[PDB]
């Protein structure tokens, strides 16, 4: 049935972004993805019980709409939801969130003599990504300046990279990182492989759509322009995000045949049948490939990762090693990349920042668990020893705590 | 059924 809960939609000049329908309580029939209502927690099927603290039981459809459209400011709704996931992310939605309050406090920190970077970090790294979008809209509405552009001018160094990354939606951030990894002579293959190998179907579908809107070209077309050989074939196949979905039935016969084919195409023979590896590892569901990799050990003297190191080299080897890691244990995969970015001289800040930003609301808690288990000390500890200043503090907030 | 976007 759903308990009466309060959602707070920020003032939006383009509309709150949800459809009111009814016949008695009016219900929400559809929600614009990424719109103001979507970010505040309004979901499909919500029955509207109060609009800005007035009970609308028995009101007409026009009256509920007119009450919603009246103030032209924020929209506080009391909704009854069909009782319905970011449960392992470090950054949670801030309770008692007020975008206007945060926007004004952020502008105060920007206008503070010398720029109050501390307050900017304390706010933005302790709000969810959707809450940051609400702040950005309220900021522009009161300053007539875009928040990202204002923060670009106020901040610098690695802290600027972090803050600007947090302000983008997940699909916008991934799309811009992909573009940055391909733009310019050559390519950051490691950045391209990390994103393409680790993102799921749903994520890649939104990345492809957002990439096309941001840059007016297909992501697949830019991957082709900047890659070649079997590496291109693998990246193009993964980037389509059309992997088979996790099924209810375990296909034990296919698991065995897939494991034989991987062996026959690689260790068993001289050379490698690279397209056979690509077909199996990009088309089968992740739970399927997990069991394929264990069954593969029944035929091969080396496991899947070791077989890759012996068969292929270069970018293709890197891509296969990253992909198999993501299929086997993705939190452990990111934990190892985090360790690699800090273990030696200096810091691979680009990698550290991108992981802390993109995984903060996905599986950072599992990343921290795999990290502490494998390396003995916390991810928090390594960030402290490798980074300094407000830049360090923002990364520590994205981490979420010690251990 | 009446509907409208807001
Ligand atoms: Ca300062
Ligand atoms: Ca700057
Ligand atoms: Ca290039
Ligand atoms: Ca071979
Ligand atoms: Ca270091």
């Amino acid at each position: 049935m759903g308990g009466p809960r309060v959602v707070r939609i920020v003032k939006s000049e383009s509309g709150y972004g949800f459809n009111v329908r009814g016949q008695p309580l009016q219900h929400v029939s559809a929600v614009l993805p990424g719109g103001a209502a979507d970010r505040a927690g309004v979901r499909k099927g919500d029955r509207i019980l109060e609009v800005n603290h007035v009970n609308v039981e028995g009101a007409t459809h026009k009256q509920v709409v007119d009450l919603i459209r009246a103030g032209e400011k924020e929209l506080i709704l009391t909704v009854l939801s069909v009782p319905p996931g970011s449960a392992y992310g470090s950054v949670k939605a801030y309770t008692n969130f007020d975008a206007e309050r945060d926007a004004l406090n952020i502008e105060t920190a920007i206008k503070t003599k010398g720029v109050d970077e501390v307050t900017i970090v304390n706010i933005l790294t302790n709000r969810s990504n959707e809450q940051r979008q609400d702040i950005a809209f309220a900021y522009q509405r009161r300053t007539k300046k875009e928040l990202a552009s204002a923060l670009k001018s106020a901040l610098s160094g690695h802290l600027e990279t972090v803050i600007l990354g947090l302000l983008k939606t997940p699909a916008q951030y991934d799309a811009s990182e992909l573009k940055a990894s391909m733009k310019g002579l050559g390519t950051d293959e490691d950045s391209l492989i990390e994103i393409i190998c680790s993102r799921t179907n749903q994520e890649l579908q939104e990345i492809n759509r957002v990439y096309k809107e941001m840059y007016k070209t297909d992501l697949e077309k830019d991957i082709i322009s900047d890659t070649s050989g079997d590496f291109r074939k693998l990246m193009v196949a993964l980037a389509k995000g059309r992997r088979a979905e996790d099924g209810s039935v375990i296909d034990y016969e296919l698991i065995d045949q897939d494991a034989r084919d991987l062996y026959d195409a690689g260790v068993k023979r001289k050379g490698t049948d690279v397209p056979k590896w690509i077909s199996i590892m990009t088309e089968r569901s992740v739970p399927h490939l997990q069991k394929v990799f264990d069954r593969y050990k029944s035929y091969s003297p080396y496991d899947m990762l070791e077989s890759i190191r012996k068969e292929v080299k270069g970018d293709l080897e890197n891509a296969f090693l990253n992909l198999v890691q993501c299929i086997q244990n993705k939190p452990l995969y990111f934990a190892d990349r985090l360790y690699d970015s800090m273990k030696g001289k200096g810091t691979r800040d680009k990698v550290l920042i991108r992981i802390m930003v993109s995984r903060s609301e996905v599986d950072m808690l599992k990343i921290r668990s795999e990290f502490k288990r494998k390396y003995g000390k916390s991810l928090y500890y390594y960030i402290q020893q490798d980074t300094k200043g407000d830049y360090q503090k923002a990364l520590l907030y994205l981490c979420g705590g010690d251990d | 059924p009446p509907d409208e976007w807001v």
